[PDB]
């Protein structure tokens, strides 16, 4: 069947995905989402450091 | 009328053929464009939009060839 | 050729190239700014933080 | 401007600073150059070779050991040198052979020495080339 | 021919990206931008 | 299709809505998705129509590249969402987009809109043949907006189509049940990489495109 | 969590919306002119 | 100062902090998506400077 | 109609040559991007978007070449 | 009686073909203009008004090949 | 049979000919590969996922035009 | 008196697509143009004349091109 | 009645025309091997290994070309 | 016994035509020869080998067409 191979073939693709893209991507976001976390930290200690 | 519409159809087909040379120097233009932005990092703000404009005008070949296509078809 | 790559570096491509001319002419015109040039002396030492001399290897 | 004014310059014996020439035929890291009159502005190194330089006198053939092909837009092209050459008392052939025979024999030695016989290799045949 | 619900529907709904985006979303982005520069000084 | 297009305004609508748990200033797992495509249009927006008024004229052509690359996006579902292989929606907005942009240079500059199809300097004797050569051009890429999202997507579509419809005799009764008798499926799945990747690569050019175009009408040049 | 903001709504997109109505007449009168079908 | 300083670091974190507590707390940076929306330059200088901009593409 | 039909497959086949064009093109763009980088590394991160739109682009070339094929054959 | 309607159609078709012509013309000018802008921006005004009227002739080329078709076919 | 399949082979014959562009185009590829890399070879590590995608893109692109001859030469 | 006319459209468009020389020549001596002026502007009213005097025949390549077609055509 | 083999005939000559992509193709690939190997001696063995890769890959739009060919030969 | 005999030698004559590939092969394999002994007069040995591999290969597949013509003409 023609709908047959295609259910398939999406299958395959998010296997790809969650195989490949989806750790390296992962990474990405949590290094942006630490990024974020240390510079609200560092505004933080700047502002306590000012307060000081 | 038979006849007609296959030489018409033929014709659209070969009209197309028209946009070989947009498709490769529409490349061939932003080709050397990053090549002179590498050669310089700091001319892009001049050296990009001028070549987009002469992108759309080099895409325009294309864009008649197949618009004379369709005229062959319709 | 290759002096970027294997050989040392372009200074070393000046520095063969010039004693190559000096060394392999007349007689004659091995003055003695030639001997100066064919004499080299430049005995060069790796310090360090606590000034250790590594070694005075010759240029 | 007319003409260039060619700066032939040695760390020893200067040649040239500002004076007309016609050719500068130049040995540029590619190939060699001819400078004519009002070059287009370069920058670019010189393999050793004959600068051929001619003026209102007679062929003059100036072998260089290392020099670049700087020329500004003013015409006053700049042939920095090193080592000159006379127009006959530098051709030779005996010692120049035997110098090259001995480092063709003596090239054997370690990769970093091996490079540096191997590019003295090529300037004496450069050189051999150059005696005609 | 038939665009009755190719082109009308299609043309209501992308008024509706162009105005409900730009008043809700990328409003909030930014303020979610400038919240984080704000409190960053 | 009306229920298609409904679809693709629910998913992207959930992008925000439906992601953070209390909105927190971390960003959510999703919010990112799209903070992050909000930095790289602010960025090549900024680089592309950069000066006075960029930031009036950034949210249309923003609005424009979500609406191209989920539309793109939706075109991955086996049933494919490729605007119910209709795709004409690509041409009439191009064309609106044409006329916008039209009026845009016609208000801003008015007369002074007949010198965008002439440059700055021009000999004398050669401005009146390229008049006209500058200026067709510009009323005819009107269709090539249309015609370069549509070519990607639907013939993506239908090669996909074509290709598992000509996979008839691969296993059932082929004894060949090895990557040589499924060579239909290895071409299918890396023409779907394929289809991703210039999917969001046409959606970030075609953003490029409105954006000069932008930039010709607002100014001059 | 929603926001009802005052943005532009037709300040910068009017020609927009010009070209909307323009497309809509030409949807409208090539439904029998130019259908030919 | 003192009460500003034990309130700063004694709790109130940040990566949990959520954008309504900031409305609440001030309400200017609401006038100040205000004057910029209307002036319309979404680009103000100091925006990602300090902060990740991640321009992928 | 036989012979109509058999030209339209005549004019797709002839329309479906042009995407050469695109072959040279997406080949080029990329080249372009590579002996940018190798030149200098440092422009690598600025130089593949546009590669990547020269790809898009130059590909795009074919499509629109074969759509007349598409519709000649369909 | 209709075959010459058809080979007007196929006259134009090959005419159309012209178009490519003037698409690497442009192309290739713009393509040598940005990588000569590269080099030295100060010599921008005095390669932009040259490079204008260069496009405009090879673009004039396509569309009198353009005209050609056109009157074939019409 | 008859001049219908005549033609589908003729489309056949002819739809083959996008596959200069293929051909070239993964030649340039490789092309621009060596003379980069032989610019200087700290660059592969950069240039070769590029690379790959390039080439890949380029037999892309070739597998389009031979199934579109596929298709030309059946029903 | 009907294949007459028939292959008089057939040579006509088969003349007037030799345009393809006069196109891509035309804009490649003007790439020259382009780089060469970049490399030195203080001569380009040396490189100029010359090159008006050349691409103007270079048209006319195309000029006879055309006049073989139209005698093709009338 | 023979019309079916006889297009097949002139289908599969006119798909050996397939084979000028991967003439041409290994023409610059080898010959741009040769420069890099004339400006880096000691790369020859860092690009010869990948460029067999390529080899391969160049001989497999000639074998593509040359099979679809012979689907139209025998 | 006609027309089939007619196609064999139109589908030969044809695809004799795909040796521009080894044309083109031999020609920027050798310039890529002379380029390399010239920047390189060392460097010969080396250029040499791969030079002649360039030419074998590139002909092969410019003489694929050939000799199928030579199969398709008898």
């Amino acid at each position: 069947n023609d709908e047959s191979i295609l259910l398939l073939t999406f299958l395959g693709f998010t296997g790809l995905v969650a195989k490949y893209l989806a750790p390296a991507y992962k990474d990405f976001a949590d290094a942006r989402m630490k990024k974020v976390s240390d510079v609200l930290n560092a505004s933080r200690n700047k502002h306590v450091e000012a307060v000081k | 009328m038979q006849l007609v519409l296959a030489a018409k159809y033929i014709g659209a087909g070969i009209s197309t053929i028209g946009l070989l040379g947009a498709g490769i120097g529409i490349a061939i233009v932003f080709a050397a464009l990053i090549n002179g932005v590498s050669r310089n990092p700091s001319i892009k703000d001049t050296v990009f939009p001028m070549a987009i404009l002469g992108f759309a005008l080099s895409e325009a070949t294309g864009l008649f060839c197949l618009m004379v296509s369709f005229l062959l078809l319709f | 050729s290759a002096w970027r790559k294997a050989g040392i570096s372009y200074a070393a491509y000046l520095n063969v190239a010039a004693q190559a001319i000096r060394s392999s002419l007349k007689t004659e015109l091995q003055t003695a700014s030639v001997l100066n040039r064919s004499q080299t002396d430049a005995f060069y030492t790796q310090y360090k933080n606590g000034t250790a001399a590594s070694e005075p290897t010759p240029i | 401007s007319s003409g260039l004014k060619l700066q032939f310059a040695l760390p020893h014996e200067t040649l040239y600073s500002g004076s007309e020439v016609t050719q500068v035929n130049l040995p540029a890291k590619s190939g060699r150059i001819g400078v004519l009159a009002n070059h287009v502005p370069t920058v670019e190194q010189l393999l050793p070779g004959v600068v051929e330089v001619m003026e209102g006198s007679n062929s003059k053939k100036f072998f260089i050991s290392g020099g670049f092909a700087t020329v500004q837009p003013d015409s006053q092209l700049c042939v920095t040198a090193i080592e000159a050459f006379p127009l006959e008392s530098f051709s030779q052939e005996n010692i120049k052979n035997l110098l090259a025979e001995a480092k063709k024999n003596v090239s054997s030695s370690d990769a970093r020495e091996a490079a540096e016989a191997a590019i003295q290799v090529e300037v004496l045949e450069n050189l051999q080339s150059v005696l005609k | 021919f038939y665009f009755m619900n190719q082109l009308t529907y299609g043309f209501l709904l992308m008024i509706t990206l162009l105005i409900l985006f730009s008043q809700f979303f990328l409003p909030m982005i930014l303020r979610l931008y400038v919240s984080r520069l704000f409190i960053s000084k | 299709f009306s229920l298609y297009t409904i679809i693709v305004l629910l998913v992207i609508t959930s992008l925000y809505t439906l992601t953070n748990n209390n909105n927190k200033i971390i960003g959510s797992r999703w919010l990112i998705s799209q903070e992050a495509i909000y930095d790289t249009i602010m960025n090549m927006t900024k680089g592309q129509i950069g000066g006075k008024n960029w930031g009036l004229y950034f949210p249309m052509i923003f609005t424009l590249f979500m609406f191209i690359f989920i539309a793109n996006l939706i075109s991955m579902i086996p049933y494919s969402f490729a605007l119910s292989a209709h795709l004409v929606f690509i041409i009439s907005l191009s064309i609106v987009i044409w006329l916008g942009n039209t009026i845009l240079g016609l208000y801003k500059h008015g007369w002074v809109f007949f010198s965008l199809f002439v440059p700055a300097g021009t000999p004398l004797p050669l401005v009146p043949l390229l008049v006209i050569i500058e200026t067709l051009s510009y009323f005819a890429r009107a269709i090539s907006l249309g015609l370069r999202l549509g070519s990607n997507i639907l013939a993506g579509h239908l090669l996909m189509v074509i290709l598992a419809g000509l996979t008839f005799n691969f296993m059932l009764i082929n004894l060949f049940t090895l990557v040589f008798g499924f060579v239909p499926l290895a071409m299918i799945l890396a023409i779907m990489m394929l289809e991703f990747a210039i999917g969001i690569i046409q959606g970030y050019v075609w953003a490029i495109l409105t954006a000069s175009y932008l930039k010709d009408a607002v100014y001059l040049h | 969590m929603l926001k009802r903001f005052p943005t532009p709504i037709l300040k910068v997109y009017w020609p927009f919306f010009v070209a909307g109505a323009a497309v809509y007449y030409g949807m409208s009168k090539a439904a029998d002119l130019s259908s030919n079908t | 100062l003192q009460s500003t300083l034990d309130n700063i670091q004694s709790a109130r974190p940040f990566d949990e902090l959520t954008v309504d507590d900031l409305t609440k707390i001030k309400p200017e940076i609401d006038a100040k998506v205000e004057e910029m929306v209307k002036k319309g330059k979404w680009d103000v200088p100091g925006y990602k400077d300090r902060f990740g901009n991640l321009n992928v593409m």
